[PDB]
RNA sequence: AGCGUGUGCCUACCCUACGCCGGCAGGCGCGGGUAACCCGUUGAACCCCAUUCGUGAUGGGGAUCGGGGAUUGCAAUUAUUCCCCAUGAACGAGGAAUUCCCAGUAAGUGCGGGUCAUAAGCUUGCGUUGAUUAAGUCCCUGCCCUUUGUACACACCGCCCG
């Protein structure tokens, strides 16, 4: 495994776990009361989420140049159901994703990128690759 | 793959559409064994062309009903694929026998037709086609799942099973079976 | 497991038991679901089960949380009454006192004779909506 | 009609209803054990998960929407 | 309106605030504090220009006898709003043809002059 | 001098017309042309606006 | 993913990526772009999926109303609109009737353009996912083909007896 071996799902499972029990992350004390878009009916059932969305990010931003909150917002962003109206795109929220990018820069897996945009690091770029294979070891299933 | 064409994993040898005259619009694969029940598929140009559409995408097409569902073959193909393996649970077989044997017992033999009859319009029975046999078993079968999945907590798959399993040895629990035997019923009279 | 409670009370409403908390919270006047979710987060619940299950701890726990949520790390803007006015509180109104709050302010407008006020007392309509055709009944 | 209420809470005898019974059937999802009993539906789930214990029952596919399980590997 | 209970006795806090301060401070320190609809049309109406009326309404509330109501003051502004300033005043607010007299209490607070002026007529069915 | 005769013209319907005639109605604003839809019918072949499906 | 779109404009003004603050709504600082250069490998949405729910008008549904946050405008009160909470309706499949339709077609599903300061439940295209079903005929309906009848000819929505 690059973790473009391995299956999204899964890569994302493990490495969430895996900042979990690092221990230092940190977390908009919020987090508790957020529901992570408007767009949202209730907020996350598993009020550890924030991890996961990290994980999420960081194999996101891996894959790609460099990208930035208004695309994730968007990305988070679902279908928002306009009652009588039809329904339409609402990208989530901003607040979330960028505490989540400056957050992941403390870890140094990413930084800002040239021309705006944050960019996977290097040592992020280690990080994931290093995860990707204790996944892709773990069996054949 | 390589060895023998098998469907999700089923094999398309060896089944039998034990009914002649049916015999041929329900299309397995007298080479045609595929993969999955998906397909570009054109059947619609011809008048005939659809006997070529092999019965199980046929099924899984009157699966995707009612405004909602309309165009939703993913969503078939997925219960398609499960309810051939609640099938095989059920029964060994092939499930993909079973299907094609509640499709040959389901077609109505014998039918009526709304003759105009001057004033009190009776009705004449006819004979109907194989390929209206066909046509009308896959919509009973499917109609019958979907009408008993819909307030029930059982799923389209299941209950699809259950239709087709019934139908396969005809129980007459099957809403279809129960159908067929009212559309012959009227058929005999009216004659 | 194990079993108890069906039907308990909180404050002033019943609330059936069997069904879940954060779902059968929201009988309560002033509990929406995005609230009762958010108290029972708040609250320490395993979010996994049915009103009628937990104890009456964990009861008076929500109960605080629902009649304080500012205490607790809730923002005011997830609130009902902000920037009361009379008092320029916050507030998150609840329980009976939803009803007596909702009276108080049509009865306030009215009082003034504000416009809104009179459509309230006539029973028509106070948004800028037509009403030529339809609320007809 | 069909009006469905359902027992949402373990009550022993009926925890042994459960593992004295559904070795029984061939075909168990949330709803068999719904109707056979009168499991909630949401205490259905956590049955299911349950018993593949080390099994009761056997895992064919739960597709995301569906468990679909079999008797448990008798002769 | 001076001294010992006399007159007063209807109180009204404002938010949090009470009208004793209410009626003292500058109408941006009370806009300040929550209403923000209001707020933001008196700040971009701003320049601000009602300015005649709030004299006309002083002027009148001098000339007024001693005890009561007196004569009031006409307007088109339905946007406006009711700010402190204001309370205790009488405004023939306009609805298209009538003016409407209405004097504004306490309460009124942050509302627009308009929701006090009924434009329409309830209407009819029957009858 | 009569600073009475005017209040804003800078947006909404009221703000534009037809170069053509003056139709505060059923304007074509695209491509910055700012014609009526009536005009425009009478003058697409003069500007350069071709049928062809 | 696709049709399309933009400022530097007949007279006031653009599309906006990116940092920060805010739960949101949004606020704020930048910097490019007369564009096949930039917004935008339009990283859309259905959908697919690992969970929860469990057949309860319930978590289906989002009406009505209350309070509150913000955006457009000089001015929004008769809600321009948007959000946040709360209040959480009818509706659990639709009688008499009746529209439209043959292959990327019906249907689901998002997007962009027009209106436009602000404002989409609209119209007007576009791609995406994509069937069932006649494959014909003149029965009803509508219109034109002969032959035929006609006191009709403002033509049957027409002109005959007490």
């Amino acid at each position: 495994v690059t973790v473009k071996d391995v299956n999204q799902q899964e890569f994302v499972r493990a490495l969430a776990a895996f900042l979990k029990k690092s221990g230092k992350l940190k977390v908009p004390e919020w987090v508790d009361t957020v529901k992570l878009a408007k767009h949202k009916e209730l907020a996350p059932y598993d009020e550890n989420w924030f991890y996961t969305r990290a994980a999420s990010t960081a194999r996101h931003l891996y894959l790609r140049g460099g990208a930035g909150v208004g695309s994730m917002t968007k990305i988070y962003g679902g279908r928002q159901r306009n009652g009588v109206m039809p329904s339409h795109f609402s990208r989530g929220s901003k607040s979330v994703a960028r505490r989540v990018l400056q957050a992941l820069e403390g870890l140094k897996m990413v930084e800002k990128d040239q021309d705006w945009g944050r960019k996977l690091t290097p040592q992020g770029q280690r990080d994931l690759d290093r995860i990707a294979g204790q996944v892709a070891a773990a069996k054949k299933k | 793959t390589p060895d023998i064409k098998l469907f999700g994993k089923w094999s398309t040898d060896d089944v039998q559409i034990n009914d002649i005259s049916l015999q041929d619009y329900i299309a397995v694969k007298e080479k045609y064994a595929k993969y999955l029940p998906h397909s570009a598929g054109r059947y619609a140009a011809k008048r005939f062309r659809k006997a070529q559409c092999p019965i199980v995408e046929r099924l899984t097409n009157s699966m995707m009903m009612h405004g909602r569902n309309n165009g939703k073959k993913l969503m078939t193909v997925r219960i398609v694929k499960h309810a051939f393996e609640i099938i095989h649970l059920l029964t060994g077989e092939n499930p993909l026998q079973v299907l094609v044997n509640a499709i040959i017992n389901s077609g109505p033999r014998e039918d009526s037709t709304r003759i105009g009859r001057a004033g009190t319009v009776r009705r004449q029975a006819v004979d109907v086609s194989p390929l209206r046999r066909v046509n009308q078993a896959i919509w009973l079968l499917c109609t019958g799942a979907r009408e008993a999945a819909f307030r029930n907590i059982k799923t389209i798959a299941e209950c699809l099973a259950d239709e087709l399993i019934n139908a396969a040895k005809g129980s007459s629990n099957s809403y279809a079976i129960k159908k067929k035997d009212e559309l012959e019923r009227v058929a005999k009279s009216n004659r | 497991p194990e079993k108890f409670q069906h039907i308990l009370r909180v404050l002033n409403t019943n609330i059936d038991g069997r069904r879940k908390i954060a779902f059968a919270i929201t009988a309560i006047k002033g509990v929406g679901r995005r609230y009762a979710h958010v108290v029972l987060r708040k609250a320490d619940i395993d979010l996994t089960k049915r009103a009628g299950e937990l104890t009456e701890d964990e009861v008076e726990r929500v109960i605080t949380i629902m009649q304080n949520p500012r205490q607790y790390k809730i923002p005011d803007w997830f609130l009902n009454r902000q920037k009361d006015v009379k008092d320029g509180k916050y507030s998150q109104v609840l329980a009976n006192g939803l009803d007596n709050k909702l009276r108080e302010d049509l009865e306030r407008l009215k009082k003034i004779r504000a416009h809104r006020g009179l459509r309230h007392f006539w029973g028509l309509r106070v948004r800028g909506q037509h009403t030529k055709t339809t609320g007809r009944r | 009609r069909d009006k469905l209420n359902n027992l949402v809470l373990f009550d022993k005898a009926t925890y042994d209803k459960l593992c004295k019974e559904v070795p029984n059937y061939k075909l168990i999802t949330p709803a068999v054990v719904s109707e056979r009993l009168k499991i909630r539906g949401s205490l259905a789930r956590a049955a299911l998960q349950e018993l593949l214990s080390k099994g009761l029952i056997k895992l064919v596919s739960k597709h995301r929407a569906q468990v679909i399980y079999t008797r448990n590997t008798k002769g | 309106v001076e001294q010992k209970k006399k007159r007063t006795f209807r109180k009204f806090t404002y938010r949090g605030v009470d009208l004793d301060q209410l009626l003292d401070m500058s109408y941006e320190q009370l806009m300040q504090l929550y209403s923000a609809r209001q707020r933001r049309r008196l700040s971009r109406g701003l320049r601000r220009k009602q300015h005649s009326l709030l004299k006309r309404l002083r002027k009148a509330k001098k000339e007024a006898p001693p005890m009561e109501k007196p004569e009031v003051v006409k307007t088109h502004l339905r946007d406006m709003i009711i700010l402190p300033e204001m309370v205790g005043s009488m405004v023939g607010v306009y609805n298209g043809k009538t003016f409407n007299q209405v004097e504004i209490k306490p309460e009124m607070i942050g509302h627009y002059l308009g929701e006090f002026s009924i434009t329409y007529k309830p209407v009819k069915h029957g009858r | 001098q009569q600073l009475y005769w005017s209040h804003p013209r800078k947006f909404g319907q009221g703000s534009r017309s037809c170069r053509v005639c003056s139709n505060r109605h059923g304007l074509i604003r695209k491509y910055g042309l700012n014609m009526c839809r009536q005009c425009f019918r009478q003058y697409a072949k003069d500007i350069g606006f071709i049928k062809l499906d």
